């Protein structure tokens, strides 16, 4: 999630529309991302997740330089590609649906998650099509055709709360940042239609059924029990190991004798 | 060598009957049984350095 960056050029929030995402001197390193080990329900986790994505930029992207902005990784749960207009290619209540679906991941570019070490991917119900491919790497790029919509803001056109109508064109922009001053990065995409913010959400892009979010990825239900596989319960004492096993007892691996799921 | 652990002792067995054949009890005296043993066979004042 881009631990360094140069100081900025302007303090200003932005005023024109993207046209090539772009941040100078973006230098990005792999982090070990870790929550405390305890019994939680998802949205918790999620938020504990977020906090430690929030404490792994304070430790030491804040002090060098970040705009704050370009907080590469988060888990989420909304459906941003929702309420959008296929005009007017953005969403029309000027916010995000703030309803949970299912765990997300949102990524700047050049920003990447790795659950090649983890099984809470299993937790977030994000599963690789193919389980035993070495390597289960979310990248910025694995998430293309599902960038976020920009947001319609209500300043441009506001004739949906005057003179009687809710219907107006041509005068549709984006939110280009905040109420408090942070940006949203709204770019023009490569297809340069209409704007969109670089933030390839995963829900997004595997909701798009053409490629690679599809058929690279899974979504799934959550599966909060933890992703635990089978247990083994052994007795090299009292038990002939069965076909294939070695008499092994004074070990941990013993024969197996009872098999059962955790 | 961990003489007499049931909980952390040895294992000799052969392969074709891979049943393992040294049991070790707690209630036994291995240690011991090799001193008395030894000093029954010879003096003890020997200073055997191996």
């Amino acid at each position: 999630m881009m631990w360094k960056r140069d100081p900025p050029t302007s303090t200003a929030p932005p005023s024109a529309v993207g046209s090539g995402y772009s941040v100078p001197g973006a230098q990005y390193k792999w982090y070990d991302l870790t929550v405390p080990e305890g019994n939680y329900a998802l949205c918790e986790l999620i938020d504990l997740l977020n906090e430690g994505i929030v404490q792994l930029y304070l430790s030491e992207g804040r002090q060098n330089n970040v705009q704050k902005s370009d907080i590469g990784v988060k888990f989420d749960t909304r459906n941003f590609g929702l309420l959008r207009d296929p005009v007017t290619g953005l969403v029309t209540p000027g916010t995000y649906v703030y309803k949970g679906y299912h765990p997300d991941i949102v990524l700047l570019p050049g920003c990447a998650i790795d659950f090649t070490y983890s099984r809470l991917s299993l937790l977030l119900g994000i599963g690789k099509r193919e389980p035993y491919s070495k390597g289960f790497v979310i990248t910025y790029e694995d998430l293309q055709g599902g960038d976020i919509p920009a947001l319609l803001d209500l300043d441009s056109v506001d004739v949906n709360d005057a003179d009687g109508e809710v219907i107006e064109l041509d005068n549709a922009a984006p939110l280009l940042h905040d109420s408090a001053g942070v940006s949203y990065n709204v770019i023009y995409d490569q297809v340069t239609g209409k704007p969109v913010t670089a933030y390839r959400s995963w829900m997004l892009a595997y909701n798009v059924p053409n490629s690679q979010a599809n058929q690279t990825t899974l979504l799934t239900v959550p599966d909060m029990a933890g992703g635990i596989g089978a247990m083994y319960t052994s007795l090299p004492d009292t038990f002939i190991a069965p076909t294939g096993f070695k008499e092994d007892n004074t070990t941990n691996l013993c024969p197996v004798v009872g098999m059962n799921l955790f | 060598l961990y003489h007499d652990s049931g909980v952390c002792s040895g294992t000799l067995n052969s392969e074709r009957s891979g049943m393992n054949v040294v049991v070790e009890l707690p209630d036994r005296n291995t240690e011991l049984s090799y001193q008395y043993m030894l000093a029954d066979m010879m003096s003890r004042h020997h200073y055997f350095a191996l």
